[PDB]
């Protein structure tokens, strides 16, 4: 599991709106949320519900929208900007993995490097950012303990101390209907409702045999939990000698849906 | 009916910030058929991210149709084709444009005074070599003390006894202002650099 | 560069007149993060909308989810309407209950 | 099939020195093989020439030939802006195509030539490289060669004529020599030739001070 | 015509072809020709009537000392060019005296047919606007005494060897006059060509006009040139409609006859 | 640069059978100087002809004077056959006894 930090500055935020927010994630979960309207970082679904942790958070979040907002400082133009960054980690023997990349209007184009504690990249953007950001004051040096300190021990607290949010089991109700489509075809669609685990798989049998997986979508609902949909094309008049089976952690065994 | 793919500035490819675009221009449409079908393609695969402009009016309507592309895309050397489709033409007509291949080559960047033969007269010219890159799509501009010069003229790249390209960027100053020792300096951008940038000052010894 | 969105219409649970549920519009991949998205009542837009948070994809492309408490009926049609700079006009997508 | 007429004009060299024979090339291509017979007629100023050497119809890959016509021409003439233009008949072609190729209209003014010297920072490296600048010149037509000790050099790549601010053209010319060579006190001179220079010639030198 | 003059034709080939001279040399006086110098035989000597003239002494000693050095300088002038292939240099020096004493003079050369070089004498040089005259030039320049030699050869040996020959002038006063002949041929269907010439005549000088009943009819094409003996020939053609040829004369103005003289085609 | 030869063909005395005269072949306008002239009696190459000095005009190109002692007769023909280095084939000239 991974706990990453998804943060975006924009240099002209539409009013009413952040110049700076973040969303922290535990795995497919959101834990955490904030902005720079509110100024304080804030917990998000089941971790509401779950010491003087959100307090140093906060801390920390005001001290990245600074870094954020003097990025478009460094750049000096009339046009808009848009900065992200993703901040986190992820080990066989107790080792941590980190992540530390940044996108410029939505293309990556700046990482830290851990072996020489700077921020680089192959772009003219990223000279100026990292030069900015290496000129304040243990910027580098709080960004380094970030990353191979606290990321890891944070994300091991959370598995400790969150252990029953992180293991959230729900089976998807399941439906399989037709639509008439093309002269000669039809369209069977494989529907899954609020599942938890988002690992789900969904295939299609004509006879018992291997039919393949349609062309698919998938989406959160408002709980965290998961809605995904199949479809497949089919000769008409053929619907009836199709099945779906699906897949799921909440689910024992393989579902069989069968259609109207 | 005649078209012409153009590939995308070469500065626009080493700015994230700037747009890269691959212009695609159809001249000689007839005026009989003005509907002209755009398809763009990168690497095989159809993309709908073209952005095209309405067809101007010579009997040749001028039907341009532009797409912006990923920099790192680009810079990979991605194929782009563009595939136009009317009425007039009997086969739908395709072009394709793509980075030039081969290994890049990091330029070295020189800068060089005038001569002293040159110091009699009221405007003196300083020489900028950039030599051994690859591709041929380069930028360089000149700048003094912050603000940045106009009267420079850049030759084009040319072919080097090594198989790299070379080019040469002429800034003419008034004699009085580079006796003064004003800094200028020379910034180039490529592909093949540190951060596809670098610049090089050139003042008085 | 500016991604066009995806948009994706549907319940949270298997729908069923007269039931109480939730109508979903999630709306992704897209880029700047300026959208504006807005749930649909018989063409008319719906006043009590929540969303969730802005957030990215490993792609960097923005998503968001908008969505509201609502009870199916065999006659009620549903649709959710998103501007974006990459749209030339709102795109419409029409609620289908499969 | 439509026939091209492609009308070449004299090398800048061959125009610069009476030695040397300055030629106006006429060039016939897309050359029907229904009919081989290809008639030129030569006209300097409106009138009639006959001292062009018509080269033989050679026959190309394309089922096409490649009828050359060449005409050689006085250098004080070409100097002084004459137009030659070249008229083509074939049975192929409805009528007669005409081409025009004259010197570039315009005052000449005399090339400035300066030798700069290789930058510090490429002393460093096994090949250092002498750059030559040619500027303030018109027309666009120049040559430009170098030579150490009487032995010419071949190592030089020359940039194009390129168009100047003033409305002049501006050129270099990179000579690549080792750095060894260079710091021998080798004496490496640039030898331009251009219309507007006193005697068509100038050389400047160029060594470690 | 007041004015007469003193002109050296001088020709240098880098090739000869074998038996023929490298170098060779005619002056003229007027439209005579009084000298002739050549690189095999290495002595100037008189030409035609010149021959029988009694001239001073040492006068043609002191020509082949002056032709002798610059035979040098013209084969010298292919050791600074410098190159395999062949060149020819031809110069042309000398000087025309007008009606008074204003001498002008005239030193010119060519490389291959193409005019090239000239001597200035404002500056005492060899000039040029080609590189081959910077290197020739420049060549002649480093010879002792060449461009001193030049210089006192056209402003002031030629104006003196010109007004002694000039005053020594029975050759140059000859006027011999042409005989004249008018004949016409078939030519175009319904034309004919009239041709009008004139035969061993001097000075070269003549005009020839066609007349059509009396009145003035053009001067048609014409040719011109030399005999063996220095007297020269012309003819002149007009086109004319067949069957109105007896209505031509032709008319021929020269010094040899006080009046002009009309022509008859008298076909008889 | 190079000058195709202009070749005229003329006697010194207006023509009369029986008579002594000298035929002319003057050959001028051309460059280079080298240059090959026959003069022909009934197409057989003349044996005693003289030429006067290889000169040139005020346009630099050379000219040149071929001559020979002959008595015209009513059967005989004459011409003049010259090759330079721009004739592709040595140009004959025949004398046109009226001009
Ligand atoms: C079948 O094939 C033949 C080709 O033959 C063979 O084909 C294949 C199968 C192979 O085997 C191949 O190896 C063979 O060669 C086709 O013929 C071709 O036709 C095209 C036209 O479609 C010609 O293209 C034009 O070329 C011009 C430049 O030509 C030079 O450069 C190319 C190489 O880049 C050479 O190939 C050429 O020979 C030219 O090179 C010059 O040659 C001169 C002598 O010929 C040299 O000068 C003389 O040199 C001697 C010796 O040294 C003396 O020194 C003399 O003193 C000296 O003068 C010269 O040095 C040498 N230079 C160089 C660098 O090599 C282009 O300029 C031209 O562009 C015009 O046309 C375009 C198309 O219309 C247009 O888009 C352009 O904008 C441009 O338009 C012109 O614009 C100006 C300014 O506005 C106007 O004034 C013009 O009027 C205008 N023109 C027009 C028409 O609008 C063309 O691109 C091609 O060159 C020719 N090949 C050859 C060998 O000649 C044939 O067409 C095929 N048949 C069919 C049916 O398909
Ligand atoms: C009506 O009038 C317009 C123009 O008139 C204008 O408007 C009027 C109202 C007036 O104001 C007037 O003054 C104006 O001019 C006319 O349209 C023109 O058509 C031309 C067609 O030849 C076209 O010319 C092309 O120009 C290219 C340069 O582009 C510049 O200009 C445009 C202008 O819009 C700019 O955007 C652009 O930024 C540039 O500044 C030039 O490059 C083209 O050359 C190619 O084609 C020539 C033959 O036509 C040929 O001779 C050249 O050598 C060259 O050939 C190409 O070579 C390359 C390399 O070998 C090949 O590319 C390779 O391909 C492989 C395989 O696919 C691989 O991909 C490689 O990577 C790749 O490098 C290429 O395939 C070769 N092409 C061919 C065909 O062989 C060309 O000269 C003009 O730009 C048009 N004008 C405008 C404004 O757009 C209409 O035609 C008129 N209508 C009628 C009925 O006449």
């Amino acid at each position: 599991l991974s706990l990453l930090y998804h943060l975006t500055a924009v240099s002209s935020p539409a009013p009413g709106t952040p110049a700076f927010w973040v969303s922290g994630w535990l795995g497919p979960q959101q834990y955490l949320s904030y902005n720079s309207l509110r100024g304080e970082a804030e917990p998000c679904g089941a971790w509401v519900w779950e010491s003087w942790y959100w307090e140093k958070e906060t801390t920390d979040l005001r001290i990245k929208e600074k870094l954020f907002l003097e990025a478009f400082k460094a750049l000096g133009g009339k046009g808009p900007y848009t900065l992200q960054g993703l901040l986190g980690c992820e080990g066989p023997d107790n080792t941590s993995v980190p992540t530390a990349k940044f996108a410029l209007n939505g293309e990556e184009f700046m990482n830290f490097d851990l072996k020489q504690g700077t921020w680089g990249g192959d772009w003219p953007e990223a000279l100026a950012i990292s030069q900015r950001w290496q000129q304040q004051d243990k910027a580098a040096n709080k960004e380094l303990t970030f990353l191979l300190f606290s990321c890891p021990h944070r994300l091991r607290e959370h598995l400790e101390r969150g252990r029953g949010n992180l293991e959230w089991k729900e089976p998807p109700s399941m439906r399989l209907k037709a639509r008439p489509s093309s002269p000669g075809f039809s369209v069977l669609t494989c529907s899954a409702f609020s599942f938890y685990p988002p690992e789900l798989q969904l295939r299609f049998l004509r006879n018992g045999l291997a039919a393949g997986t349609g062309q698919g979508d998938f989406g959160p609902n408002s709980d965290g939990s998961f809605h995904a949909s199949s479809s497949l094309t089919v000769k008409s008049g053929d619907e009836h000698h199709y099945c779906c089976i699906v897949q799921h952690a909440g689910l024992a065994q393989p579902l069989r849906v069968e259609l109207e | 009916p005649s078209v012409f793919l153009f590939p995308p500035k070469p500065k626009d490819t080493l700015y994230i910030t700037r747009e890269p675009e691959v212009t695609c221009v159809v001249v000689d449409v007839s005026h009989e058929d003005p509907e002209v079908k755009f398809n763009w393609y990168v690497d095989g695969v159809e993309v709908h991210n073209a952005k095209t402009k309405p067809r101007e009016e010579n009997s040749t309507y001028r039907v341009v149709s532009v797409l912006t592309v990923l920099h790192q895309d680009w810079l990979n050397g991605k194929e782009y084709k563009c595939k136009v489709s009317n009425k007039a033409l009997p086969a739908p007509i395709e072009k394709t444009i793509s980075k030039a291949k081969g290994q890049p080559r990091e330029p070295q960047v020189y800068t060089l005074p005038p001569s002293r033969d040159e110091l009699t007269k009221n405007q003196v010219s300083l020489t900028c070599l950039v030599k051994g890159f690859y591709p041929s799509d380069i930028a360089v501009e000149w700048e003094s003390n912050g603000q940045p010069e106009n009267n420079y003229k850049t030759t084009p790249p040319v072919l080097d006894s090594d198989g790299s390209f070379f080019l040469y960027s002429k800034l003419t100053v008034d004699k009085s202002r580079w006796q003064q020792g004003n800094v200028f300096s020379c910034s180039v951008m490529h592909e093949a650099l540190k951060f596809h940038y670098t610049q090089k000052s050139l003042s008085l010894s | 560069i500016q991604r066009t969105p995806k948009i994706q219409v549907y319940s949270r649970h298997p729908a069923e007149n007269g039931k109480s549920n939730f109508l979903n519009c999630y709306v992704s991949g897209f880029h700047p993060s300026d959208i504006e998205v807005d749930l649909l009542k018989n063409g008319e837009r719906i006043e009590k909308v929540e969303h969730s948070d802005l957030s990215f994809s490993k792609d960097w492309s923005f998503y968001l989810l908008y969505y509201t408490e609502f009870t199916p009926t065999e006659k009620d049609e549903y649709a959710c309407r998103v501007n974006h700079v990459t749209l030339s006009q709102p795109k419409i997508v029409k609620w289908d209950r499969d």
